[PDB]
């Protein structure tokens, strides 16, 4: 959640 | 015209630095902002703003929604990125490539109606 933007992994 | 909240609620100048920022920390992830079509049938998805890995599928990201909002396996989903339905096989990086906006982020509606 950097910068209000949700980090995603795959 | 499809409205999306983050562009209404923030002018051109502080999106595009915004969209450049992240494309410079994350070369390799892109910056997604997902909305539900208005008025269609489904469940909102209240988290709007991704950074996905530029390999993520677009089947991917349909399954992390409909986990994320609850929706019933018989429903359907389909992403609209300027009026087209991509490849659920396509990359989230190549939708990107192709359907950025000049702020740099990617807008991405969804419905489970595809018509």
């Amino acid at each position: 959640e950097d910068e209000d933007f949700e980090i995603l992994s795959l | 015209s499809m409205k999306f909240q983050y562009k209404e609620d923030h002018p051109f100048e502080y999106r595009k630095k915004e969209g450049e920022k992240i494309r410079k920390k994350y070369p390799d992830r892109v910056p997604v902002i997902v909305e539900k079509a208005p008025k269609a049938r489904v469940p909102d998805l209240d988290k709007r703003k991704y950074l996905v890995p530029s390999d993520l599928t677009v089947g991917q990201f349909y399954f992390l929604i409909r986990k994320r909002i609850h929706l019933r396996p018989e429903d359907a989903l389909f992403f609209f990125v300027n009026n087209t339905i991509p490849p659920t096989s396509a990359t989230m990086g190549q939708l990107y490539e192709d359907n950025h906006e000049e702020d740099y982020f990617l807008y991405v509606a969804y419905s489970d109606e595809s018509v």
